[PDB]
């Protein structure tokens, strides 16, 4: 169930001054390589410590591929000022999103390739890998100028071939590591509201991957009820922190516990608020 | 390994 | 082509007063790009922010990471403003110790 994904990003600024391209790959989700225009001596680099195997001959090869590409963004970032009808001096963004999955079996199970321009759908090839799906009218001109020319075929052949013999290389490189976990630590706090209800919240706090379930339960039931709940969030260090909360009667505090579920626990954790 | 785009859109 | 962007303001590690630390500003969900962070201590720009790396998840929009190094106090406030083009003005959250 693994995969790999280039996220690639190319903005316009104000000015005659070439736009910012940038370009992030991912590993079942992780980044492990990125580009960037904007930095000193420009090179791909690596971002995830199984990465540094690679000798320079990679990096070289790498680094080059996404000069064309930040040329490729130029120019069709070009292109879609006309579409649009855009002056040539405005704050533009062009964006794709490329990349395999494999299945149980590590054969290819889907390939993709999709843009978008301007924070929307523009086009993206569809799972058979021929055709387009154009989200808009504008997108039409591109679809049949790429119909009109089997642009399809030659993504097909990517996405079916280094895609999946570099994932499969990066796998083996990055095996273990990919493959960790870091449960979390929970601990609930008690804060005051309501005349006579409170506030009891449960944490969880340096849990890797951010994949987590946080429950509360008012004997032994699902209390779904009015539960509050953040977005899980990175707190810096390569971990994840998420809480969840419920307002209850003072003094019926005792009478909840706090449930999380991660894929790093032995089993799962059970707490109450403790005074 | 980065993808190296084809045509133009 | 906007997009007004979701903030949380968290520390890493649960706070102690005096204990030093380190202060979050996550911010998500905008578009385009280009944006202005700032983490303000009662009322003052801190001037040494570190910002995460641009990056943008599967439904196009960007997110991004700002932190400092803080040291709570029972009287110290502590907030994150951000300054983007979907907004008319900028967007104040202050740090809650309870979250």
């Amino acid at each position: 169930p693994h995969s790999m994904r280039y996220f690639e990003t190319a903005v316009s600024r104000p000015g005659l001054e070439e736009p910012r391209y940038i370009s992030v790959g991912y590993v079942d989700n992780k980044e492990f390589v990125r580009f960037d225009s904007d930095a000193e001596n420009p090179r791909y680099e690596p971002r995830a410590p199984w990465m540094e195997q690679e000798g320079p001959e990679y990096w070289e090869r790498e680094t080059q591929k996404a000069k064309g590409q930040e040329q490729w963004f130029r120019v069709s970032l070009r292109n879609l000022l006309g579409y649009y009808n855009q002056s040539a001096g405005g704050s533009h963004t062009l964006q794709q999103m490329s990349g395999c999955d494999l299945g149980s079996d590590w054969r290819l199970l889907r390939g993709y390739l999709q843009f978008a321009y301007e924070g929307r759908d523009y086009i993206a090839l569809n799972e058979d890998l021929k055709t387009w799906t154009a989200a808009d009218m504008a997108a039409q001109i591109t679809r049949r100028k790429w119909e009109q020319s089997g642009a399809a075929e030659h993504y097909k052949a990517y996405l079916e071939g280094e895609c999946v013999e570099w994932l499969h290389r990066y796998l083996k490189n990055g095996n273990a590591t990919l493959l960790r976990t870091d449960s979390p630590k929970a601990h609930v706090t008690h804060h005051p509201r309501s005349k006579g209800e409170v506030t009891l919240r449960c944490w969880a706090l340096g849990f890797y991957p951010a994949d987590i379930t946080l429950t509360w339960q008012l004997n032994g039931e699902e209390l779904t009820q009015d539960m509050e709940l953040v977005e899980t969030r990175p707190a810096g260090d390569g971990t994840f922190q998420k809480w969840a909360s419920v307002v209850v009667p003072l003094g019926k505090e005792q009478n909840y516990t706090c449930r999380v579920y991660h894929e790093g626990l032995p089993e799962p954790l059970t707490l109450r608020w403790e005074p | 390994f980065q993808p190296q785009n084809g045509q133009f859109i | 082509i906007q997009k007004t962007p979701q903030i949380q303001v968290y520390s890493r590690h649960p706070p102690e007063n005096g204990k030093p630390n380190i202060l979050n500003c996550y911010v998500t969900q905008f578009h385009p790009p280009h944006i202005e962070i700032q983490m303000l201590k009662n009322g003052k720009k801190i001037p040494k922010v570190e910002m995460s790396d641009m990056s943008f998840s599967k439904d196009w929009s960007f997110y991004i990471l700002a932190h400092t190094e803080f040291t709570p106090t029972e009287t110290d406030t502590y907030a994150c403003r951000v300054k983007h083009d979907s907004m008319a003005e900028p967007k104040t959250v202050y740090w809650d110790r309870d979250m």
